[PDB]
RNA sequence: GGAGCGGUAGUUCAGAGAAUACCUGCCUGUCACGCAGGGGGUCGCGGGUUCGAGUCCCGUCCGUUCCGCCA
RNA sequence: AUAGACUGA
RNA sequence: GGCCGCAAGGUUAAAACUCAAAUGAAUUGACGGGGGCCCGCACAAGCGGUGGAGCAUGUGGUUUAAUUCGAUGCAACGCGAAGAACCUUACCUGGUCUUGACAUCCACGGAAGUUUUCAGAGAUGAGAAUGUGCCUUCGGGAACCGUGAGACAGGUGCUGCAUGGCUGUCGUCAGCUCGUGUUGUGAAAUGUUGGGUUAAGUCCCGCAACGAGCGCAACCCUUAUCCUUUGUUGCCAGCGGUCCGGCCGGGAACUCAAAGGAGACUGCCAGUGAUAAACUGGAGGAAGGUGGGGAUGACGUCAAGUCAUCAUGGCCCUUACGACCAGGGCUACACACGUGCUACAAUGGCGCAUACAAAGAGAAGCGACCUCGCGAGAGCAAGCGGACCUCAUAAAGUGCGUCGUAGUCCGGAUUGGAGUCUGCAACUCGACUCCAUGAAGUCGGAAUCGCUAGUAAUCGUGGAUCAGAAUGCCACGGUGAAUACGU
RNA sequence: CCCGCAGAAGAAGCACCGGCUAACUCCGUGCCAGCAGCCGCGGUAAUACGGAGGGUGCAAGCGUUAAUCGGAAUUACUGGGC
């Protein structure tokens, strides 16, 4: 079985060799040793040191697949003179070649995957029912009870944040927070909205029906704002109180206007008779309009994911699932499983690699 | 709803047994075995000799097989070299020495299997199905049947939804036991599926 | 800034309970309603008195009020 | 005397 | 926009845009918290249960490497499964094979076979001996094993919303139709409606209808009475004798056994009724109005169930979605539901004594008698392919004694120890026996089920599956009720 | 316009085939791609989508669009209704 291993290593190495390209790559390094072999390099180090690094890059998965090859030929000559001659020491040192290969390998398989500053924050799933009303609400309960076993089998926390039931059957709509290592770069890819093809069990004429449910995977963010505003970039005016004192002969200094120098927001208060309780007032305010402005800055993605948010309905579909002719097919990866059963409780992986693509 | 079989319930009244022979609990099930095999393979060869029903009985050390066919003469063959073949197959299979006669059945309209063998061949042939119901119809009040009844059931002119259709003149009483109810089946294998054909037979009463 | 009122079941209210809420089993073709059986907080947070504290006392967050004026 | 509602192939 | 009006508003009066319909009369169904008339344990009157406890079994869920697949209101849930330790097995882990485990066919080598070692958990692999046979144009081969093809085998893989076949259900409900004639432009109507009457579209009468078919009834099985046969392995009235035991001699009476007939037909009498159909009674008769029970399930309804009995179009895999083997799983367990068994005791527990059944199976089987073991059973060994022998003491019941209202001399769950039987092998995961322990449970909330007479309730007995493994399924008898004013 | 020379030699495409309406099968797709004057077709066995074979109707033209009349007795004078 050993031998098989080193075949399954030697398939894994190849397709990763047809995904990563490395001959490509040293395509890419064709132009690159153009001008870092010659010393006309040096008049711009931004073209010099970025060539060098962006080498050291193309080189590392070209260089590790070729030790990969020369290691499986390795342990594929030891384990001839293993086997045959009767000699488990050396039978038993090729697996651990063999094993460290399959980490070499791993490592630039896991290259792919790791993409986005995301990639390892834990993922929040969300799940809402839409076209096909309760039908679409047991679809949605059917979809986040495989994406919680799913995360189970996987070692993922599952925490029900909020679940609002549905009237007859089924969720309306449900807040997952699956907490684990690249939690959001396993579940980033299934979102859109899945269509399930099967007849209804609560339509009484048993027609079979098409049903809609949205899966909305938002990263885990910061979810704060700790910013603490500068004295040297506020500047602070007193003058006279204008409202509530503003009339009468004698006035004071005591209304104070505090404006934020970089970023030009203005903040006055006047209510308070001692100057230091207005610049007191005025600070909580300017440093509360500053929460706001990071809140809006985080607030964008709520504004444009949101709305690329397809709606739940008839052709928005990333998924097919057939239940009648057992023929679940994602339709954006084009893989097509047989098994319905395997994907309604787990399973899911299946797809989630091609979509890593 | 369903129906039961006209033969079963009428099999001690006024129908006869297709298989006459007497054994105990250790023999019974070999001489069913032995008695399913040979009319297996007596029905594939003589498939083309319109064999309408097969009797096998058991005397002592013996089978006794009659073959009721509407053409006799493709039975027998020349000089008897097909029933004697037969015969040797026959007493291979059963283990015991065989003797095979054959009976003419007259009037082959008046007979289930013949006419339900009919349609199922003009089926597979293509042939219409209401055309061979009318036809198998008229043919067997025409020859002097008290009443006929055909059923075909299945993909009927190759429609993705399935019927069933039937055509019924004269008397054909299934709740009367004293009734001489000649009933059979068929199955045709067309190029969409299979297609089931049950014809009844009234001949008269007692 | 001064003087009071509070903070207790998921929520609203009493002093560890009530209503709503939530489970489970019934009824019904199914839901709702309805019937029956249950559980659910250890008193905003800390300290101190007390044999003994949700309670009494002090500090602190938290919300509610009224006042904060005359030149 | 009380007694409501059955999405969408 | 104009006119009118105190106002509310009235009068005249568009356009953009949108859809392929909107609408009237009539027809067939379906429905109504519309009407009239009826039926069914449907209510009503009763009896006994479930829902509370323990256990058995199935299902959902959870878990798991797998916990194989299917069945889901009535009409899934002691269901396919009339019986998972291996097998079954279709699932998982691991070790293996790849014209294959299973088929045809070509060529070549071989008889086929029968025994012994051999390494492996086994598959398998390496050997070693033994025979090397039979029909035989003695020319052949025939059969049965291997090798090498490659056309092909193989699938419990998907679709029951492509199908055959089979089945459930409304529902044994009484309905469903057709030919011709007639009416209406037509969908359609009539017949098939109406007065009775019936279990019934059962029958009579009327009628633009006349007839017919599938349905109802009858013909079929069984039971209740009698006659005729036949009298053994069954029976014992008259006897003969007898150990008193139908035990022999006997007998063909009777019970009984299985074949053929008789009998029940509103056939007869009274009364009502439209001089009809029928109904209410009565006589006789074993049986009176279908005497009881069963089989028999119309056109169709649910795209109802089964592609996993089987067959089957199409699609899918072919050094694997095929095949072999070992082990494990289907028996997992924070829970919920369904169907049952045992109880919560005195109409009873226990000890002793003593009566009354029916039906069925048995040859790789039923197993007598005797001996041994407290017991499950063990040894020996008759009879029976059976009205003969065995399974095979029926229990409830009756008499006596005791317990004396207590979680008990109720209840027997659970557990410890020691054994028997089948089976290669009872760890996961069989049944049973002996000693020991002795749980909940004191009659069960909302709610819910079955039953109209030899029925309910209760008591035992047998069979299919099966080497072993029933509280389930199928059948057999023993005691044996209460109630039905009525719709 | 006529007479000679040479050689079949230099010369056929467009739309459509579910019904209206003449002309049918296979393959690919699977409520997607798309078609569409109206009814509508496509959700794994499509004569309606795309291609191929065959066929139909026109032809140096063939289809689509725009505009008028007709069908429209659907402004009814011929010739309608409350
Ligand atoms: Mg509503
Ligand atoms: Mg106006
Ligand atoms: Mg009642
Ligand atoms: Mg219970
Ligand atoms: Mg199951
Ligand atoms: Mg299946
Ligand atoms: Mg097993
Ligand atoms: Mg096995
Ligand atoms: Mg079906
Ligand atoms: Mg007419
Ligand atoms: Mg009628
Ligand atoms: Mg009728
Ligand atoms: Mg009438
Ligand atoms: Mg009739
Ligand atoms: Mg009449
Ligand atoms: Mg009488
Ligand atoms: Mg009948
Ligand atoms: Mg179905
Ligand atoms: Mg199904
Ligand atoms: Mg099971
Ligand atoms: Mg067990
Ligand atoms: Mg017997
Ligand atoms: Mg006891
Ligand atoms: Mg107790
Ligand atoms: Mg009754
Ligand atoms: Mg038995
Ligand atoms: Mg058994
Ligand atoms: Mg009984
Ligand atoms: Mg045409
Ligand atoms: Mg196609
Ligand atoms: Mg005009
Ligand atoms: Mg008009």
């Amino acid at each position: 079985p050993v031998n098989n291993r080193i075949q399954d290593l030697t398939e894994r190495s190849d397709v990763l060799r047809g995904y990563l390209d490395y001959d490509a790559k040293k395509e890419r390094l064709e132009e690159v040793n153009a001008e870092l072999e010659q010393p006309d390099v040096w008049n711009e180090p931004e073209r010099a040191q970025a060539l060098g690094k962006e080498r050291s890059s193309l080189e590392a998965v070209v260089d590790t697949l070729d030790q990969m090859k020369q290691g499986l030929e390795d342990v594929s000559g030891l384990l001839e003179l293993a086997v045959e001659a009767d000699d488990e020491e050396t039978f038993n040192e090729a697996v651990a070649e063999l094993d460290a290969l399959e980490e070499k390998l791993a490592q630039l398989e896991f290259r792919r995957m790791f993409s986005g500053e995301y990639d390892s924050a834990d993922c929040y799933l969300d799940i809402q029912a839409g076209s096909g009303g309760t039908e679409a609400q047991d679809w949605a309960s059917m979809l986040e009870r495989m994406y919680l076993r799913w995360a189970e089998s996987r070692g993922f926390k599952t925490e029900i944040i909020e679940e609002s039931e549905g009237e007859v059957a089924g969720i309306k709509s449900v807040t997952i927070k699956i907490s684990g290592d690249y939690a959001y770069g396993w579940l980033r890819t299934e979102t859109g909205v899945h269509r399930l093809v099967r007849k209804s069990p609560f339509d009484s004429g048993g027609r079979r029906h098409t049903s809609f449910s949205s899966a909305f995977v938002y990263p885990e963010v910061d979810d704060d704002i700790d910013i603490e505003i500068n004295p040297a970039d506020l500047r602070i005016d007193v003058y006279r109180t204008s409202g509530a004192g503003g009339q009468h002969v004698n006035r004071t200094e005591s209304a104070v206007r505090i404006t934020h120098i970089p970023t030009g927001i203005v903040t006055q208060c006047q209510n308070d008779r001692s100057q230091h309780k207005n610049k007191d007032q005025a600070m909580k305010q300017m440093k509360a309009k500053l929460y706001e402005l990071e809140m809006q800055k985080k607030n964008a993605e709520k504004q444009a994911m949101e709305d690329n948010k397809s709606d739940i309905g008839w052709g928005s579909q990333i998924r097919s699932y057939v239940l009648d002719d057992s023929r679940i097919k994602d339709l954006r990866t084009g893989v097509e499983t047989r098994n319905t059963q395997a994907v309604l409780d787990g399973s899911l992986d299946q797809f989630i690699e091609a979509s890593l693509k | 709803g369903q129906k039961v079989h006209p033969n079963g319930i009428r099999l001690g009244i006024v129908k006869p047994w297709n298989s006459t022979w007497f054994a105990n609990t250790k023999e019974f099930a070999d001489n069913l075995d032995s008695d399913f095999k040979v009319r297996q393979y007596l029905t594939k060869e003589l498939a083309k000799a319109s064999v309408s029903r097969i009797v096998i009985e058991r005397p002592a050390k013996s089978i006794r097989v009659t073959i009721h066919t509407a053409r006799p003469g493709i039975v027998i063959g020349k000089k008897g070299e097909d029933v004697e073949k037969l015969r040797k197959v026959v007493a291979d299979i059963a283990g015991v020495p065989a003797q095979i006669n054959i009976a003419e059945v007259r009037k082959p309209e008046l007979d289930a299997k013949l006419v339900a063998d009919s349609i199922t061949s003009q089926l597979e042939r293509r042939v219409m199905f209401r055309r061979a119901m009318k036809r198998a119809v008229q043919n067997a009040m025409r020859l002097g049947a008290k009443g006929i009844k055909v059923e075909v059931s299945g993909r009927l002119g190759g429609a993705e939804i399935a019927r069933t259709e039937w055509y019924r003149e004269g008397r054909v009483p299934l709740h009367t036991l004293r009734a001489d109810i000649d009933y059979n089946t068929s199955e045709a294998h067309t190029t969409y599926g299979v297609i089931g054909v049950k014809v009844w037979i009234f001949k008269g009463e007692i």
